C-alpha cells in the first residue's frame, strides 16, 4: 500500500490544481492511505490479543505497596487488556498523524526566532529611551504569566508567532513526538514551556531496591499537582 | 549530629555509613530550616505585595521551596513559580540557569533585571557571587546570619552527596580573605555578638584571629574533625556576653565525655 | 468620661455625630471613642443607639469611596484604617447582640 | 512589572498604619526608599531613607543609598558626605574610596581633599586605570611641579603597563 501511495502522492504533487480527472486520483489515494492504516491497526491489537490469550497461564505480581508510580502503571499495561489495547489504538493514531506531519518540521526553523518576545522586548526597550507620546499599553515584564496577570497585551507578531508556534506544539503532541515538540520549545527560547511538557513523566527512582549502580530518578513525584495545574 | 534518628533505628541492618551521612545531613538541614523560620516569617511581613521578590528569596533561604512557589503564583509571576517548581533534584536545571546568566552577562541583558531577580537566579545556579556586566557585584549572602550562609551553602552551592564537613570548609572559605576574591559571607559570631556593627576597617586578617565563633560553628567542626580544639567550644564567650556564665560550656563538656571526647587538659577541666 | 458618667457621656457622643457637627474627617476618631463604651460589660448603648453609630460608619465609608481618584488606592495609610474599621465592627456586632438580649429581656 | 507610585504609596500607608510604634515605622523605611528608587521617586527615597537613618544612624547600607540619590540629583557634596559617613561605619567599602575621589575631582581638582582620596585609593587599588586618570588630572593643574611628577607617574604605569595605548599617547 505505502509504495503505491507513495507513487500516487508523487504524480498529484505534479499537476495543477483543478483538473476532474484528478479529483478521482485523489479520492483513492485517500482510501488507499486508509487501507495502510487499517492493516497497521489490525497488526498492533491482533498481535496484542493473540500473545495476552498465550500469557494468561502466568499469576501476575501485585505491587509493592512502596512500588513507584512507573511500577503501578508497568503492571497495569500487563494486567489490563482494556488499557493496553486502548493504548494501541492512541499509539497507531500517533502514527498516522506522524506520517502527516512528514517535512513540514523544516519550514519552522525559518521563522523560529532566537529570543522570546523579541518584537515586545524590542519596544519596551525603546519606551525606555525615548518619551513619545501615545503607544498602545504592552505587558511590563516578560514571564508567560505577565499577560494574564497584567492584563496587557504582547506585541502584534509575537502573539502571531505564539499563535503558530502553539498550533505546531499541539500537532507534534498529537502525533505522540513530545520530545521534538519540548526541543522547538527550547530553540524558540521557551525552556520554561519544555519544562511544563516534561511534568506528565511517572516517579521513578530506581535506586529504592538497592542496585549495584546508582541510577538517575526520573519523572515528577508530584505529578498529581502538575496534573491539576 | 549525634542523637538518635528515627529513620536510622527503622532498619533491622546496621546502616552504612553512606546512609547515616545522609540521615544526618537531612537532620542538619532540618535544623537549619527550623532556626530560619521566626526571622524569614519576621522579613516575608515586613516585605509586603510589592517586594513579592524579596520575600520568595528569603523563603528559598530557609529551603521552604514550596512556599516561594506559592507566593510567586500568588502575585502573578508564573515564570518564576514554574521555575521553583523544577529545582527539587534537577542538577540539569541548575547548569541551565548557569549557562542564561552567562548569556544574559554576555549580551548586557542583566543590567536591564531588577537586582533582587538576578540574587534570585544566582542562588538558583548555585554562583555565590556574580558580576553583571555593568561592572555591579550580586553577592547572594550579603543579606544573610551565618546560619543561613551555611543552609544556602548546604542547600544550592554542593552536590545532594556532599557531607555536613564539605559545607562547613566551603563556608569557612567564603569569610576568608583569598587571592581569587573578596570575602562574600558573614563571619560566625555568637548571637549577641551578630547585631554588633563591627565595622570591619581595612584590616580584617588580624583581627578574625581575636574575634570569638559561635558555639555552634566549634562543635560542627568538633562533628568534621574529631581532635578539634575544645578550649575554644568550651569558653563562655562563644555562647554569651558574660564570661563567668559556665552554665552550657560545662553541660556541653559533660554531653562530650560521655560521646568520649578525651583530649580537653585536666587543667581546664 | 473621666468622672464614669458613662450613659451621659455615650448620650452625648452619639449627639455630636448625629447632629452633623464633627467634621468627616474627626468621625474615625470620635468613633474610635466610643469603643471602650462598646466594649463595656454593661450595655451603655442602646440597639438603636448602636444602629446609628453604624449608620455614621457607613456614610463614612460611602464620603471615602467618592473622594478616592481611582489613582491613589496604592500608598500604604489604606491599611491602618482598615484594621480600625473592622475593629470598630466588631465592637458594634458585639454590643448589638448584648443590647438586644438585654432591652428584650426587660420587654418580658 | 514596575510597581505604580500609587502601588507603592498604598504599600507604604498600609505598612505604616500596621506599625505599633513611630521607631517601627522608621525601621521599614530603608525598604520604602528602595521600591521608591526602583520607581525614580528619589525625593520620596531620600524622605525615606532619612527617616530610616535617624533611627539607624549606623547602618553603612543607608548612608551608601542617601550618598546615590543626593549623586544622581547632581548633589556631589552631599553625595560625598554621605559615601564618607558609610565608609566611616564599614571600612571594608573600598569600591567606595574610588567613588569618592573620582566625585571630587569632578567637583573641584584644585581642592587639597582630592589628593588625599587619590592616594588612599591608589593604596587600596595599585595599578588602576581609573587612579591613574584621577592623579593625571591633579597633576595636569600643578604646572611645572605638576609635569615631573605626571612624567614620573607614566613613566611608573608604562613599567607596571607597557602595552597600554592611553599612557602611552599621554607620554
Amino acid at each position: 500500500c505505502n509504495t503505491q501511495i507513495t507513487l500516487l502522492k508523487k504524480i498529484v504533487k505534479r499537476v495543477t490544481p483543478g483538473q476532474q480527472k484528478f479529483s478521482k486520483t485523489a479520492s483513492i489515494l485517500w482510501l488507499l492511505q486508509q487501507e495502510m492504516v487499517t492493516w497497521r491497526l489490525i497488526a498492533a491489537l491482533y498481535r496484542d490479543r493473540i500473545q495476552s490469550a498465550l500469557e494468561e497461564e502466568n499469576m501476575f505480581e501485585i505491587a509493592a505497596p512502596n512500588a513507584s508510580e512507573k511500577t503501578i502503571v508497568d503492571k497495569l499495561f500487563q494486567r489490563d487488556t482494556l488499557v493496553r489495547q486502548s493504548q494501541l489504538v492512541v499509539d497507531w493514531l500517533e502514527s498516522i498523524a506522524k506520517d502527516e506531519v512528514g517535512d513540514f518540521s523544516d519550514n519552522i526553523e525559518y521563522y523560529a526566532k532566537s529570543v522570546y518576545w523579541e518584537n515586545t522586548l524590542h519596544t519596551l526597550k525603546q519606551r525606555s529611551m525615548l518619551s513619545l507620546g501615545s503607544s498602545r499599553p504592552l505587558v511590563s515584564e516578560l514571564d508567560p504569566d505577565a499577560p494574564i496577570r497584567q492584563k496587557l497585551p504582547l506585541d502584534d507578531l509575537d502573539r502571531e508567532d505564539d499563535i503558530r508556534l502553539l498550533k505546531y506544539l499541539f500537532t507534534l503532541i498529537r502525533a505522540g513526538m513530545t520530545d521534538e515538540a519540548q526541543r522547538l520549545c527550547k530553540r524558540c527560547g521557551q525552556a520554561w514551556r519544555a519544562a511544563t511538557l516534561e511534568g506528565w513523566k511517572l516517579y521513578h527512582d530506581a535506586n529504592i531496591n538497592g542496585g549495584t549502580e546508582l541510577q538517575a530518578v526520573e519523572g515528577n513525584p508530584y505529578r498529581c499537582v502538575w496534573k491539576t495545574c | 549530629l549525634w542523637g538518635q534518628l528515627k529513620e536510622l533505628e527503622a532498619s533491622l541492618d546496621e546502616p552504612n555509613e553512606y546512609v547515616r551521612n545522609l540521615e544526618r545531613r537531612k537532620a542538619f538541614s532540618h535544623w537549619l530550616a527550623h532556626t530560619a523560620e521566626e526571622r524569614i516569617e519576621e522579613e516575608v511581613s515586613l516585605y509586603g505585595p510589592e517586594r513579592h521578590v524579596e520575600a520568595v528569596f528569603s523563603f528559598l533561604t530557609g529551603g521552604r521551596i514550596s512556599d516561594a512557589c506559592r507566593l510567586a503564583q500568588k502575585s502573578g509571576d508564573h515564570r518564576l513559580s514554574l521555575l521553583l517548581s523544577q529545582m527539587v533534584g534537577s542538577q540539569e536545571m541548575r547548569e541551565l540557569i548557569s549557562l542564561q546568566l552567562v548569556d544574559w552577562n554576555k549580551l548586557q541583558v542583566d543590567h536591564y533585571i531588577q537586582e533582587e531577580r538576578l540574587r534570585v537566579f544566582c542562588l538558583l545556579s548555585g554562583t555565590p557571587v556574580w558580576r553583571s556586566s555593568d561592572n555591579r557585584s550580586i553577592n547572594v549572602c550579603s543579606q544573610l546570619d551565618w546560619k543561613r550562609t551555611l543552609a544556602v551553602h548546604l542547600w544550592y552551592m554542593l552536590p545532594p552527596t556532599a557531607t555536613i564537613a564539605q559545607a562547613l570548609r566551603l563556608y569557612e572559605r567564603a569569610f576568608q580573605e583569598h587571592e581569587e576574591g573578596e570575602p562574600y559571607a558573614c563571619y560566625p559570631l555568637p548571637p549577641y555578638l551578630e547585631d554588633c556593627s563591627i565595622s570591619l576597617g581595612d584590616e580584617p586578617s588580624a583581627k578574625f584571629s581575636s574575634l570569638q565563633r559561635d558555639v555552634c560553628v566549634h562543635l560542627l567542626k568538633l562533628y568534621s574533625e574529631r581532635q578539634y580544639d575544645l578550649c575554644q567550644l568550651l569558653d563562655p564567650s562563644s555562647v554569651t556576653p558574660d564570661p563567668l556564665d559556665y552554665r552550657l560550656s560545662w553541660h556541653l563538656w559533660m554531653v562530650l565525655q560521655a560521646l568520649n571526647y578525651t583530649h580537653l587538659s585536666e587543667h581546664r577541666q | 468620661y473621666s468622672q464614669e458618667q458613662f450613659s451621659e457621656a455615650a448620650s452625648l457622643l452619639l449627639s455630636l455625630m448625629t447632629a452633623r457637627i464633627a467634621p468627616c474627617s474627626f468621625w474615625l476618631t470620635l468613633l474610635l471613642d466610643a469603643l471602650p463604651l462598646l466594649e463595656q460589660k454593661q450595655v451603655i448603648f442602646s440597639a438603636e443607639q448602636t444602629y446609628e453609630l453604624m449608620r455614621c460608619l457607613e456614610d463614612r465609608m460611602a464620603a471615602k469611596l467618592e473622594s478616592t481618584s481611582p489613582d491613589e488606592i496604592q500608598k500604604q495609610d489604606s491599611s491602618i484604617d482598615n484594621t480600625k474599621v473592622e475593629m470598630l465592627r466588631l465592637a458594634l456586632a458585639r454590643n448589638l447582640a448584648r443590647a438586644i438580649v438585654t432591652e428584650g429581656a426587660l420587654q418580658e | 512589572m514596575r510597581r505604580s507610585k500609587a502601588e507603592i504609596q498604598r504599600y507604604v500607608e498600609n505598612a505604616q498604619n500596621s506599625a505599633s510604634s513611630p521607631r517601627e515605622k522608621s525601621m521599614k523605611g530603608f525598604l520604602f526608599a528602595r521600591l521608591y528608587y526602583e520607581a525614580k521617586e528619589y525625593e520620596l527615597a531620600k524622605r525615606s531613607v532619612s527617616s530610616y537613618i535617624s533611627v539607624q544612624e549606623r547602618d553603612p547600607k543607608a548612608h551608601r543609598f542617601l550618598g546615590q540619590l543626593f549623586e544622581i540629583e547632581g548633589n556631589v557634596e552631599k553625595a560625598v558626605g554621605c559615601y564618607k559617613r558609610s565608609l566611616e561605619l564599614n571600612p571594608t567599602q573600598k569600591d567606595l574610596t574610588l567613588r569618592i575621589a573620582e566625585l571630587i575631582c569632578t567637583l573641584n581638582i584644585k581642592d587639597g581633599r582630592a589628593e588625599y582620596w587619590v592616594e588612599r585609593a591608589s593604596k587600596l587599588f595599585p595599578g588602576s586605570p581609573e587612579i591613574y586618570r584621577l592623579k593625571e588630572q591633579l597633576l595636569s593643574s600643578q604646572g611645572e611641579a605638576g609635569w615631573n611628577q605626571l612624567f614620573d607617574l607614566i613613566q611608573a604605569e608604562l613599567f607596571a603597563r607597557p602595552n597600554d595605548v592611553y599612557v602611552n599617547l599621554k607620554l
